[PDB]
């Protein structure tokens, strides 16, 4: 079956890990063990096609800033995550995207902008406009209620498919 | 677990042309270097041409001016346009991939017979 | 035992304590009252729980609160001869053992909160048991001490072009590659061994106070980052192709010795630089690297593939001394804490989820296992100082500097079809390496 190598990127504390864990967990099981393969690889069906998602989430290593190229180079598509209560994490997005394009030596890399849900300081319209300027989808999530989590990863899988076609 | 699938090849008259094609099956990122090697009866396997994802190429002296290699980075596919073929070009031709610029491990295709017949 | 004027005597039920089902019972969850009861249980000793509780409790109980609860645990209200012998005496001893472990192994709680220590000293002054005089004196001695602040012959230091003492000529190609690797391994081993569990539990290196709560960890990560960036800068600032090839080759030889020393932090410092956008794209440079050195870099990079699968196996297979790559522990601690609930609920009651704390303590325990054994290698003060003072970014911010490196890459090997310029040499001395075989 087809495997998709996804990489999650973004500033510290924006919910990269909660998104990844909420995607991988079966819905009503609340016990995560990050030391095993089933914690980052998941078989799903998307638009009728069954595939294997391999998610690289390096949350907690943000201070190793010279390793980002190494981690990004492993990926086919990128979830660029910011926290909607954290304006600086939204301002960082441009730099992550430029680093990814440089690593992939390409102007159109499959990518989705994710704004994950204190109170709101980044307007939905601002994030939609930023995503539009990049030519990529924007998705808001609430890792805590699980709202939008599947949509964010499946939309990235769709972007990867559109790119390969 | 990347696999290289070759197509093209076979029998052709001396003076004629063939295009070999190579497509990598299951890869997450651009293969650093794709190329073709060939092995004639009695000889070692030798480079024919290769090309990096940055477009830098090498050609064997014996095919320069006759053979052209090209690739599509986004697709991890490559092709070899072989013109003005000579009986000395008869060989098994192999697609080759080096994943990284420091790669020494080879990924090989299964090998494609090319037989160039004369008059 | 006692009636319920002693909160710890309430009977176990599914709504105050849960055990792991997969020697000693292992607690999966409990009210803080039940956790402290089992921490000081009358029926058996539990040194592993004492260790993991005192390592992790601050995520669910404040230090002042813990002291209040253990004093409450100790002050048991009263066959009564049987009760004293089989319940009061063993619980009280267990409490004193927790106090001793606390002041001996987690004295930072008292350094950060002087009133916590006053309360502890006041409590210990109340314990009069003739039996418990030895515990009393032992605890007092530790407190008084805390309030006050080569197995085998090492091999010969190796030298290349730079001679002993000529600090001002020290550089990547002029020091000996064996000795660069040795001295970076001593520096990185020291940085690794300095990281304490208090810098990790609660994921505090990711929070706003990270600079005060995780200084040794952050110092360690900043060294790794600076060395990776120095390798990149040495490569791309060497404009002449043959010189650059010699620089990349020498870094791979330093990598070979890092591997021989089981310094995986150093292995990754090199792997990360070679994966970086300014270095990875240098087709003309990598083309000239000897195949046997390509193979060394190839095997090192492969340790990182598939979520560090080969790295994890190799670490488990070698014998210390070693320097682990810390970033894996950081992600696993963070995901363990974020991916498991803080509390479990049972018939409406909240229980502290202790199993995820135990899992974090198992990670900090593995970190500690590798911190025991030092390297049998001799420090060289000038070389150590040279590396402690490396600052490849200069005065620049991260973005400006990484843009500089990439633009330098594009200058020294322009994109196709632009032609490859030739560039003048910069190194006056010979480029030939002495190799990485030691002398004797």
């Amino acid at each position: 079956m087809t495997e998709y190598k996804l990489v999650v990127v973004g500033a510290v504390g924006v919910g990269k890990s909660a998104l990844t864990i909420q995607l991988i967990q079966n819905h009503f099981v609340d016990e995560y063990d990050p030391t095993i393969e089933d914690s980052y690889r998941k078989q799903v069906v998307i638009d009728g096609e069954t595939c294997l998602l391999d998610i690289l989430d390096t949350a907690g290593q943000e201070e190793y800033s010279a390793m980002r190229d190494q981690y990004m180079r492993t990926g086919e598509g990128f979830l660029c995550v910011f926290a909607i209560n954290n304006t600086k994490s939204f301002e960082d997005i441009h730099h992550y995207r430029e680093q990814i394009k440089r690593v992939k030596d390409s102007e159109d890399v499959p990518m989705v902008l994710v704004g994950n849900k204190p109170s709101r300081t980044v307007d939905t319209k601002q994030a939609q406009d930023l995503a539009r300027s990049y030519g990529i989808p924007f998705i808001e999530t609430s890792a805590k209620t699980r709202q939008g989590v599947d949509d964010a990863f499946y939309t990235l899988v769709r972007e990867i498919r559109k790119h390969k076609e | 677990q990347v696999q290289l699938v070759e197509s093209g090849g076979g029998l052709v008259q001396a003076g004629g042309s063939l295009r070999l094609s190579c497509a990598a099956s299951r890869s997450s990122f651009t293969i650093n270097r794709m190329g073709w090697y060939r092995q004639a009866p009695g000889k070692q396997r030798e480079l024919v041409a290769d090309i990096t994802s940055g477009g830098n190429r090498n050609y064997a002296d014996s095919v320069k001016g006759r053979f052209t290699i090209a690739r599509d980075n986004a697709k991890n596919t490559a092709y070899l346009q072989m013109n003005s073929l000579k009986p000395e070009d008869t060989a098994v031709y192999y697609c080759n991939a080096k994943i990284h610029p420091w790669s020494v491990a080879d990924l090989w295709g299964q090998g494609t017979q090319v037989t160039v017949s004369s008059h | 035992p006692s009636a319920d004027v002693y909160r710890f005597a309430e009977p176990d039920s599914e709504e105050n304590i849960i055990f792991e089902e997969n020697g000693i019972p292992i607690i999966k969850a409990g009210t803080v009252i039940k956790l402290i009861e089992r921490l000081t249980y009358h029926m058996y000793a539990d040194p592993n729980f004492v260790r993991t509780f005192l390592t992790t409790y601050r995520s669910f109980c404040k230090p002042q609160e813990l002291l209040s609860l253990i004093i409450e645990r100790f002050e048991i209200p009263e066959e009564l001869k049987r009760f004293r012998k089989e319940y009061i005496q063993p619980v009280q001893l267990r409490v004193l053992n927790v106090c001793r472990h606390w002041v001996e192994h987690h004295f930072y709680d008292f350094e950060r909160d002087a009133y916590l220590l006053q309360r502890m000293e006041e409590f210990i002054g109340t314990v009069r048991g003739k039996a418990m005089k030895k515990w009393v004196e032992s605890i007092t001695k530790i407190i008084q001490r805390k309030k006050i602040a080569f197995q085998s012959s090492p091999p010969t230091v190796e030298w290349h072009i730079s001679r002993p003492g000529h600090i001002e000529t020290f550089d990547l190609l002029t020091l000996h590659p064996i000795e660069i690797a040795r001295q970076l391994t001593l520096l990185e081993s020291d940085l690794y061994r300095a990281v304490q569990p208090s810098e990790l539990v609660g994921s505090v290196w990711t929070k706003e106070d990270k600079e005060i709560n995780s200084p040794n960890l952050l110092k360690m990560i900043r060294h790794t980052t600076n060395l990776t960036l120095w390798f990149e800068k040495c490569i791309v600032e060497t404009e002449n192709l043959e010189e650059r090839v010699a620089v990349v080759s020498r870094i791979i030889e330093i990598l070979q010795v890092f591997q021989e020393l089981n310094n995986f932090n150093g292995v990754l410092e090199v792997v990360s630089a070679m994966n970086s956008s300014p270095v990875y794209r240098l087709d003309h440079t990598f083309e000239q690297i000897p195949s046997r050195q390509k193979k060394i870099l190839e095997e090192a990079h492969e340790l990182s593939e598939d979520h560090y699968k080969k790295y994890l196996a190799k670490l488990r297979s070698i014998n210390p001394p070693c320097v682990p790559f810390f970033g894996i522990y950081l992600t696993n601690i963070l995901k363990t804490e974020e991916g498991n609930p803080e509390v479990l609920k049972r018939h409406g009651k909240e229980l502290i989820n202790f199993s995820k704390r135990r899992k974090v303590a198992e990670i900090t325990g593995e970190i500690q296992q590798y911190q025991n054994q030092p390297y049998c290698l001799r420090v060289e003060s000038d070389i150590k100082r040279f590396f402690e003072n490396l600052n490849p970014m200069g005065n620049s911010m991260e973005k400006e500097f990484t843009d500089y490196l990439f633009n330098k890459s594009l200058e020294i090997e322009p994109r196709n079809p632009k032609p490859l310029p030739r560039f003048p040499k910069k190194y006056s001395y010979p480029l030939k390496s002495p190799g990485v075989r030691p002398s004797n």
